[PDB]
């Protein structure tokens, strides 16, 4: 998947840019 | 950086933390006023930290400058990533020395097999969390345009290209956006994106500086 390697931090997946998923707390 | 080692204090000179707040991405000091990311990482307000090391404590070789203004490349795709470059302008010059330098820009685009020097503050591990208070290195091959594609089908444009290691172990990650991919003395690549890191058979992907040099040219002269 697409995931750009930008540090964010989330609490749901949707927070995430283009294809990332919020793993834990941070987007990956 | 995940499979990497520590640069050493200093020794990646042209190196930027792009902070607001906290470090979310990395950049590259290409003159006294300007410094070269990616689309992705913009941001209004904010700081750029140069000369830095260990980014929780406070050394006496920083220099933080605000950014005046971001110029995003005028065909950046957010969904694709394509164009994935963008220019900061600092509010004041930076004052270069022997820990602040400016890289040089490419005369011509890297080959396959080169040997090229990733570096950041990014994530440190595949699987989990584990972020590193001073800079991290890596040194990787770029790889075959072939390669690249097969590894990521109908996803690589033109304006991007592979570097890294198809037995995974050794790559960027998470927190390396905007950071520099050194090759030759001269900037070829931006840390853009991935699946995962450092994942068997997926590489990182980075923006070809190469196909960008009258661009980045123009702007710095016209702004
Ligand atoms: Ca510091």
């Amino acid at each position: 998947r697409i995931c750009p390697r930008i540090w964010m931090e989330c609490k749901r997946d949707s927070d995430c840019m283009a294809e990332c998923i919020c793993v834990m707390g941070h987007c990956g | 950086i995940v499979g990497g080692y520590t640069c050493g204090a200093n020794t990646v000179p042209y190196q930027v933390s792009l902070n607001s707040g906290y470090h979310f991405c990395g950049g590259s000091l290409i003159n006294s006023q300007w410094v070269v990311s990616a689309a992705h990482c913009y941001k209004s307000g904010i700081q750029v930290r140069l000369g830095e090391d260990n980014i929780n404590v406070v050394e006496g070789n920083e220099q933080f400058i605000s950014a005046s203004k971001s110029i995003v490349h005028p065909s950046y795709n957010s969904n694709t990533l394509n164009n994935d470059i963008m220019l900061i302008k600092l509010k004041s010059a930076a004052s270069l020395n022997s820990r602040v330098a400016s890289i040089s820009l490419p005369t011509s685009c890297a080959s396959a097999g080169t040997q090229c020097l990733i570096s950041g503050w990014g994530n440190t591990k595949s699987s989990g969390t584990s972020y590193p208070d001073v800079l991290k290195c890596l040194k990787a091959p770029i790889l075959s345009d072939s390669s690249c594609k097969s590894a990521y089908p109908g996803q690589i444009t033109s304006n991007m290209f592979c570097a890294g290691y198809l037995e995974g172990g050794k790559d960027s990650c998470q927190g390396d956006s905007g950071g520099p991919v050194v090759c030759s003395g001269k900037l070829q690549g931006i840390v853009s994106w991935g699946s995962g890191c450092a994942q068997k058979n997926k590489p990182g992907v980075y923006t070809k500086v190469c196909n960008y040099v009258s661009w980045i040219k123009q702007t710095i002269a016209s702004n």
